């Protein structure tokens, strides 16, 4: 029938409801709060012998206290970035104290919302996650779809295998087991590692520690944590 | 499909709209004929007049584009219409740009220049008026050209255009293969002859409108009805 | 046609433009008119179905003024005739604006139908739904009445009618024998070829708007004095 | 939608179209010698009515850049229009390079007006352009959609699978002197009907003296013994 | 059709007869306009409770003294409550004063459809010289002053509910108890305060949020 | 369509014992081109009859009726 | 002749239909079945049947062959089902 | 039927479809009369309520101290002509401080309205437009249909059913000069109250009325400036 | 009714548009980038090898698109051209900007920013071509890049692009060895890879066209090795050859 960017009879937009499916091809995308780090991972299994891990750049930075998490097509999302950090640092140029988690995401979301409006613009089929701390201490993390909407998530879990992801992640977001960075850091490991098989080092970590640059985690340590997870996993019989 | 709807080519290989675009101008009912000359070139086209309540003064199909240029038109007369205007702004922008006036060739390779942008593109159609121009040029002699709805802007020494105009390009054909250079009177019993062959009324001079340009008489004269009888009684004798 | 008649910018197979052949049918439906050349001028004349006799006195009438010499009797769609009509006013007042005195009517039939064919032309514009006299008066040039359909050119009428009956009122047109006849008599005649074209015989009751231009009224086109041409109207229906 | 459009998966169903109307039938060989290039082609005008040195095929662009072109001679001429118009802005631009040769390949390049931007409906004519400023000659071909494809001898008429196998048979070669237009003739010999005379065949030479339309004089006079 | 624009065959042009039944799938809100001031309800309907409740927010305060519910696509609800604001304070930089809210609703109408039609409808509240005052606009640029309005997926059933529970003279006391029981019944789980958003108008109060987790003073009741 | 009919005069008129009348109404519009020597060529002049055939004809309606 | 129609059942002819349609089952009308007919504007007759037929299913299901005191299921039953044909 | 697909199309049968189609969306609209008088124009409309508790929506829109307008049809495109028709009298007083006359406002609204019916992708303005003046030619009527084909009136009728009005306001029109602002607004009253179904009946909360006179400029009155009016009903529904 | 384009999704949620058209780019056309120390090159098969050609534009897939880098398309020649213009533009409007040669990744960058923009708005068709990068950078050293018409790049550092472009990868895959990868070592691998996805064996010097991007002394040097060199080259592959197989 119509699959256009006009209202189909029985309502919604369908157009619009392709672009937030089509998020599911893409990679899993998961991230926490903890009010002493932001912690957000993205688990990449695919890459050829011949092809530099340098440039697969599933997360990537802002404005140094903002990183944000592909999820759906990489050149949209690439577009998104190029434009939200132009827009970031914008916000820094004018009213001078540095930009907001929510006030970029805001952007991001107006972005999307004006693409999927009028028929011309294609509706950039990638649904993203902004995390990082704000300038008043707080930590905070957004998920946007793609359609025109965000909302303040303590979990994200977008990408394949998002459901079960967010169901593993809301049946035990423990508080308690946030607690200390490390803790926050064990918690999206064994989470993100339960998706697919993780075994080796598919898990692609990303680390925002209050003020610090946006730290990636090193593979070396990955494994640690991975070690300590499986420690943990012991002596449960 | 739409390969005969819209002016695009055909997959096999060919232009059906404006292939379409010159059965109009045969569509209309009515014929006209050039005849280049040993000095002049005159044309003639019969005066389809239906019913006196209209104005034989004004239903001419024959007009000065400029003051040595003469045009026949043959169609839809509201393109026809159209097409002189183009032609006479053409001529009088000419003037003006360059000082000496337009050669007939000039003035149409670039009626059929717009022509051939109309049958470019989609948003506009190609006029349904085919335009037969005449007129003396120095180091030329009289000369007779042809704008087509195509863009497709030739046609010499005898030429003609309407429902019936494949009889008299044969018949004027047959005179001009027999070698005997017409004077400011053979042209002219020709061009009559030939129409009247073409439609034999035996053409009382009424229904025909001739414009003549002579090489020591330039501009285009629309020989009167006086002149016309004269011709046809020198004729029919 | 089906397929090729969906738009202005398509040809048919045969080389033809069905959108203005169907644009003409709205003239040939709607009600008609006419228009004589009497020896030293122009009348017109138009039947107007009252509809509703909820309308006040004849209103949307299918006469107008487009310039102080020129008038416009319109038949067919009448709100694309109103616009066209106010097309001709700005065309008028730009040429006296710019060339000065008043515009030739000759040359105002052809820039008006020049402009009517540009709307044909096109795709994403449809032809006008009209067609109309334009007739006017002056001592120079005498009496000139030039007729414009949906999508033709203007042409040199003695006397021409439109509308629902065309060959109807014609018949009698030229059975009227004009260039000798005063725009008096000729203001009768019309009204007696409007009432012998049909009125109320399928229809409701019709007005008669007669329009007049001439040295009786030294140029300057203007609408019968309605009080004293309805004895005119009288002499049509007898 | 407004440019060179209509491609499917794998195709270019507008351009292949538009190729199959260049097929044509002018065959309008040409032939790149070593000392110069010639651009030959057949103007068989329907019936004696018409004229011959009323309109042409072969067209100096400029001064030694000579055209000759395919099928859809309306389109070929606002073609030519147009790059005489380029041919004329780049020597403005780059001053007095009496640029033919170096401007050869350049022209070719810019004829991306040519079909780059098609301008909805595609041009249909695919054409042949020759240049000797540069003590060497050129010949490059430009066809409805795609670029310069620098032959060395082809033909892009009715018959031009046979013209470009006589061409090749007839050994096109590298040797052969300016005077191969005696061997373009041939070619269009093969893909002509009729007993071709000065004005039914019309030919331009470009050479590195510059470019120049053969009048009928010549072109009968290298008819003749033929 | 299907073309925006072109009218239907029989009365009315389609595709704006698709997005008024946007609230279909837009989430139920109700409004009373009381004389003692305006009282909107909604529910958020949180999926998961990871969301932060604060995040998802259906009532925003357009200014000091309007209010708006939306329901339907939170994304255009976001352009249109800005729109508002901008029109808002435009109006009192003009004027210095307080822009009326049916002037607001007129100007956020006369935005609605002028692009494909926006989906959602509008609940603004406010008080204003002609006392508290209660307007129900519409995806199609049509807005109506109303007592008592519900709008949302269940707002047949709501809407008929309010007829019939509601009276002229009442408070804001009664108003919001009768809009909780509705807006319970009408729901599908209960009305815990981390779910349902409620937000108050009053002639001498700027329009705030609800108690906060301690609006279950007026839970408990329900 | 008459061209054709015009052109079918071919149609072996020495061998075939066949003709074709064209009974129209008026001669005013009936294409000029159709009558030149090989198209129909010949018109014979029938119009409304005058007083003696009108009484020659009135003469033998009234034949038949015996009163 | 004579063309007529209704297919627009009002509250009353609702609550009759509930009537005529709870003389089945083992249901009696000490159910306070005016509320859900007031609960399905509009419902026809078809999902009335439809509506009872769900309650004699929910209790089948309880495994309560016991419907004319069974009131409260009933109510809860046909309200679930309502919401399910509107929105499922 | 294809040919009713679009506004620019044109039917074979004759007049287009789009804009017969439009005239339906005045029809599907509440019932409003508007009747003139030797001195006053009255305008009753039937303000249409959603339910109960919403208000009876608005009709009757104001334009100036001496031109008023009752819409009946399509409400989104309504305003804007309301806008439209505001701008230019405000332009009028602008200019020469002069009332701008209603027919030349009407003339305005009619050439505005007939470009949307001829330029692709604009659907006609679906408003039916009762406008109500007082010119110097005293009160004067027009009824502006979509299909921009304006007209003036003695007493016209426009909505639901608004036929019944029609006749009940031609068979009383004779005496429609001769009336008292009271009577006239009666007349008006009973037209109107002919209208909808015998259940229904004329309150003070469904009925607006618009009076312009000589010395009276253009106002609104309802309810409580209604029923003065609504009293004397002669209520036979 | 008029007719639109398909710049849209699927009912799955698939740019089915963009894939044809990235499929396509597999077919016709035949390019690969392999990159080694101390040089990366460039390989490109010779489509149309016809004899009545002069090959006088130099270069028909290998395009020198700025001082420091060159690429190599394997699409439409159409968007082809007007993209490597677009590329050289981009490319000299830096150097204009920053008086500094443009790092190759925000080269690579700027294209496919153009080439999904192209796929995003409008009724445009996405721009069917695909291309490699051969550069050199301050920052990076030598790198490669290859670049979809989706717009979806990638730094690769040995790869194909072409028809047989599985076979090619398969090929680079088995017989790739990074770090001892060296420049002539990468000449042997990119002609025995080529001569293994050309079906012909003992590929013809004019089939197979060659540019080898090198740093000598503070100078990037980007060399199209002309037909001698490469048939050497050929000829060093054939002896090896021959010793292979004899040997067993």
């Amino acid at each position: 029938d119509r699959a256009i960017t006009v209202f189909s009879p029985d309502g919604h937009l369908f157009q619009v409801e392709y672009a937030q499916e089509a998020v599911k091809k893409g990679s899993t995308a998961v991230g926490v709060r903890g009010r002493d780090i932001v912690v957000l991972g993205v688990e990449k299994k695919s890459v050829a012998k011949l092809q530099d891990e340098r440039t697969v750049r599933k997360i990537c930075a802002l404005d140094d206290n903002v990183c944000m998490a592909f999820a759906g097509l990489t050149a949209d999302a690439r577009i998104v970035i190029n434009r939200a950090r132009v827009e970031c640092q914008s916000h820094r140029l004018t009213v001078e104290d540095p930009v907001t988690v929510e006030y970029i995401t805001r952007y991001i979301a107006s972005l999307k919302q004006r693409y999927t409006q009028s028929n011309g613009r294609r509706p950039f089929g990638i649904s993203a996650l902004i995390v990082g701390f704000d300038f008043d201490g707080t930590p905070r993390l957004y998920q946007t779809d793609p359609s025109g909407t965000y909302h303040a998530w303590k979990a994200n879990a977008i990408g394949r295998g998002a459901k079960s992801v967010r169901e593993f992640l809301e049946k035990n977001y423990t508080d308690e087991a946030i607690e200390t960075d490390d803790l926050t850091i064990k918690l999206v490991i064994k989470a993100l590692l339960e998706v697919v098989q993780s075994g080796g080092k598919n898990i692609e970590l990303a680390v925002m520690r209050r003020d610090q640059s946006l730290k990636i985690l090193n593979p070396e340590e990955i494994e640690k944590y991975v070690a300590e997870i499986e420690k943990e996993k012991e002596e449960n019989e | 499909g739409f390969d005969r709807h819209i002016t695009i080519f055909s997959p096999e290989g060919r232009l059906y709209q404006v292939e379409y675009a010159f059965k109009a101008i045969n569509q209309g009912g009515l014929t006209s004929v050039a005849v280049r000359g040993k000095d002049c070139a005159v044309i003639v086209t019969q005066k389809k007049v239906p019913d006196k309540l209209l104005d034989s003064s004004t239903v001419t199909h024959l007009f000065k584009i400029t003051e040595n240029i003469g045009c026949v038109m043959t169609g839809m007369t509201a393109d026809s219409r159209s097409q002189v205007q183009r032609a006479r702004y053409e001529a009088a922008n000419w003037k003006y740009k360059y000082g000496y006036e337009i050669p007939v060739d000039m003035l149409c390779k670039r009626i059929a220049d717009i022509s051939q942008v109309y049958t470019q593109n989609a948003e506009m159609r190609p006029l349904g008026c085919c335009m037969i121009l005449i007129g003396i040029d120095e180091e030329q002699g009289p000369q007779v050209y042809k704008c087509d709805p195509a863009g497709y802007y030739c046609g010499f020494k005898a030429t003609a255009a309407g429902v019936k105009q494949t009889e008299s390009t044969s018949f004027l054909e047959k005179k001009v293969k027999k070698k005997f250079d017409w004077t400011f009177e053979q042209t002219v019993e020709t061009a009559i002859t030939c129409l009247s062959t073409v439609l034999s009324i035996d053409f009382k001079p009424s229904e025909i409108e001739v414009g003549v340009v002579t090489v020591e008489n330039p501009k285009f004269r629309i020989l009167t009805e006086a002149e016309i009888d004269a011709h046809l009684v020198a004729l029919a004798e | 046609g089906t397929g090729y008649d969906l738009s202005a910018s398509t040809f048919s197979p045969d080389g033809r433009v069905f959108q203005v052949e169907y644009a003409m049918k709205a003239v040939e439906n709607s009600s008609t008119a006419i228009g004589i050349r009497c020896k030293d001028g122009v009348v017109f004349g138009v039947e107007k179905l009252v509809l509703s006799k909820l309308y006040e006195e004849g209103s949307n009438k299918r006469l107008f003024n487009v310039d102080r010499h020129v008038g416009m009797a319109v038949a067919g769609l009448l709100a694309d005739a109103r616009s066209l009509a106010d097309i001709a006013r700005e065309e008028a007042s730009n040429f006296r604006s710019n060339f000065g005195y008043n515009i030739p009517l000759k040359h105002l039939a052809d820039r008006v139908a020049m402009y009517v064919h540009a709307y044909t032309l096109y795709s994403a514009v449809r032809p006008f739904g009209c067609s109309f006299m334009l007739g006017s008066y002056s001592v120079n040039d005498g009496a000139q009445l030039y007729m414009i359909d949906p999508s033709g050119v203007s042409y040199g009428y003695w006397g021409c009618a439109i509308g629902k009956a065309r060959q109807a009122a014609k018949t009698e047109i030229e059975k009227l024998q004009m260039k000798e006849m005063t725009c008096r008599d000729i203001v009768k005649e019309v009204a007696k070829i409007i009432y012998i074209v049909h009125d109320e015989v399928k229809d409701k009751a019709f007005e008669l708007e007669l329009s007049w231009v001439g040295e009786l009224t030294n140029g300057r086109h203007e609408i019968v004095p309605k009080d004293i041409r309805e004895e005119a109207e009288k002499y049509a229906k007898e | 939608f407004s440019l060179t459009t209509f491609s499917p998966s794998g195709k270019l169903v507008q351009i292949e179209y538009a190729l199959a109307a260049v097929a044509g039938g002018a065959p309008s060989v040409g032939i790149k010698a070593a000392n110069g290039v010639v651009l030959a082609t057949e103007k068989k005008q329907k019936s004696i009515l018409y004229d011959e040195r009323s309109v042409h095929k072969v067209e100096p662009i400029t001064k030694h850049i000579g055209l000759v072109y395919s099928g859809m001679g309306p389109d070929y001429r606002v073609l030519v229009h147009r790059a005489r118009k380029l041919a004329q802005q780049y020597y403005l631009v780059y001053q007095e390079p009496i640029p033919t040769a170096q401007l050869v390949q350049r022209v070719a390049s810019v004829m991306q007006e040519y079909t780059q931007s098609g301008g909805v409906r595609p041009f249909g004519v695919s054409l042949l352009i020759c240049g000797w400023n540069e003590g060497r000659p050129y010949l490059f071909q430009s066809d409805p959609s795609g670029a310069y494809f620098a032959w060395k001898a082809t033909a892009m008429g009715k018959n031009y699978v046979n013209g470009k196998t006589f061409l090749e048979k007839r050994y096109n070669e590298d040797l052969e002197l300016e005077d191969a237009i005696h061997t373009a003739i041939l070619t269009l010999k093969e893909s002509f009907e009729g007993q071709m005379t000065e004005d039914n065949i019309e030919v331009g030479i470009c050479n590195e003296a510059g470019f120049r339309r053969l009048t009928p004089t010549e072109v009968k006079d290298y008819l003749a013994a033929i | 059709d299907r073309g925006v624009n072109t009218f239907s065959p029989e009365g009315r042009l389609f595709q704006v007869e698709y997005a008024i039944e946007a609230i279909k799938l837009g989430s139920t809100a109700i409004g009373i306009q009381t004389s003692e001031g305006v009282c909107l309800a909604v529910e958020k309907r949180i999926t998961s409770p990871l969301m932060e409740p604060s995040s998802i927010e259906k009532i925003v305060e357009i200014d000091a003294h309007i209010g708006c519910a939306m329901s339907g696509l939170i994304a255009d609800a976001k352009t249109l409550i800005d729109k508002a604001r901008v029109e808002t304070q435009n109006h009192w930089f003009t004027y210095n004063e307080t822009m009326t809210v049916e002037s607001v609703t007129q100007a956020v109408s006369n935005l609605a459809l002028q692009s494909r039609p926006f989906g959602v409808a509008l609940l603004f509240g406010g008080v204003d010289e002609k006392g508290p005052q209660l307007f129900h606009m519409d995806p199609s640029g049509t807005f109506v002053q109303c007592d008592a309005r519900a709008i949302g997926s269940a707002s047949e059933g709501a809407q008929s509910s309010l007829q019939e529970v509601y009276h002229k003279s009442m408070t804001l006391k009664e108003a919001i108890k009768s809009s909780l029981i509705i807006l319970k019944q009408v729901m599908e789980e209960k009305l815990n305060a981390t779910n349902i958003e409620l937000a108050t108008v009053q002639p001498g109060q700027n329009f705030h949020m609800f108690t906060k987790e301690e609006l279950e003073e007026v839970i408990k009741d329900i | 369509t008459l061209m054709e009919l015009l052109n079918q005069m071919d149609g072996f008129d020495t061998l075939h014992r066949v003709k074709m009348i064209m009974a129209t109404n008026r001669p005013d519009t009936l294409d000029p081109a159709l009558l030149r020597p090989g198209r129909l060529d010949r018109k014979i002049h029938i119009d409304l009859p005058n007083e003696q055939a009108r009484l020659d004809i009135l003469k033998i309606h009234a034949g038949p009726i015996t009163k | 002749d004579r063309k007529i129609e209704f297919s627009l059942p009002d509250l009353e002819g609702r609550t009759h239909i509930f009537k005529i349609h709870a003389r089945s089952m083992s249901v009696e009308r000490d159910i306070r079945f005016e509320l859900l007919a007031r609960l399905c504007p509009n419902s026809t007759g078809a999902e009335i049947r439809s509506v009872c037929t769900e309650a004699g299913m929910f209790a089948i299901r309880a495994r309560r062959k016991i419907a004319t005191e069974k009131d409260f299921l009933e109510a809860v039953n046909k309200v679930i089902k309502s919401y399910a044909k509107f929105s499922a | 039927n294809q040919y009713d697909n679009d506004v620019t199309v044109w039917s074979p049968q004759g007049r287009i479809h789009q804009i017969e189609y439009a005239m339906e969306a005045v029809k599907q609209g509440s019932a409003t009369v508007g009747l003139k008088s030797k001195t006053h124009a009255v305008l009753v409309a039937l303000k249409r309520a959603q339910s109960e508790l919403a208000a009876h929506q608005k009709k009757i829109l104001h334009v100036d101290n001496h031109i008023g307008i009752s819409i009946a049809g399509l409400t989104a495109d309504a305003r804007l002509l309301c806008n439209f028709m505001r701008q230019e009298c405000l332009d009028s007083r602008f200019v020469f401080d002069r009332p701008l006359p209603v027919s030349r406002l009407v003339s305005l609204i009619g050439s505005k309205t007939q470009i949307p019916t001829q330029r692709y992708g604009r659907r006609p303005y679906g408003v039916g437009l009762l406008i109500a003046g007082y010119d110097d030619m005293g009160p004067h009527i027009f009824q502006t249909c979509p299909s921009a084909n304006y007209f003036d009136c003695r007493a016209m009728s426009i909505g639901a059913r608004s036929q019944s009005a029609r006749t009940y306001l031609e068979r009383h029109m004779s005496e429609f000069m001769e009336c008292n602002l009271n009577e006239l607004v009666k007349h008006g009253l009973r037209a109107l109250r002919e209208t909808l179904p015998a259940e229904q009946d004329l309150t003070t909360k469904n009925v607006s009325i618009g009076i312009v006179g000589k010395d009276l400029e253009f106002t609104i009155y309802d309810d409580d400036d209604v029923s003065p009016f609504l009293e004397g009903l002669e209520e036979r529904p | 009714r008029y007719d639109s384009r398909t710049t849209i999704f699927s009912p799955e949620g698939r740019l089915y548009q963009v894939e044809y058209a990235m499929e396509a780019i597999g077919h016709a056309g035949t390019c690969l980038g392999i990159l080694a120390n101390d040089g990366v090159l460039l390989a490109a098969e010779r489509r149309n090898i016809h004899k009545l050609l002069d090959e006088v534009f130099f270069s028909e897939k290998i395009y020198k698109l700025n001082e420091d880098m060159a690429c190599s398309v394997a699409g439409i020649t159409s968007d082809a051209n007007v993209l490597t213009n677009e590329l050289r533009l981009i490319a000299q409007r830096y150097l204009l900007q920053y008086q500094e040669p443009i790092p190759c990744e925000q080269l690579v960058t700027a294209l496919c920013d153009i080439k999904q923009a192209y796929t995003q708005f409008g009724g445009k068709r996405p721009f069917g071509v695909s291309l490699l990068y051969i550069g050199w950078d301050k920052h990076y050293g030598f790198q490669l890049y290859q670049s979809d018409p989706s717009g979806n790049y990638g730094g690769w550092k040995a790869t194909c692009i072409g028809n047989n472009s599985a076979a090619a990868v398969s090929m680079l895959k088995q017989d790739y060895k990074e770090g001892e990868m060296t420049l002539k070592s990468a000449l042997a691998l990119a002609i025995k890879v080529l001569n293994k996805t050309m079906d012909v064996s003992k590929l013809s010097a004019e089939k197979v066209e060659i540019a080898t991007l090198t740093r000598e002394n503070g100078k990037t040097v980007i060399r199209v090795l002309k037909q001698k060199e490469v048939e050497q080259l050929i000829k060093k592959h054939e002896e090896e050859e021959a010793k292979a197989e004899r040997e067993k």
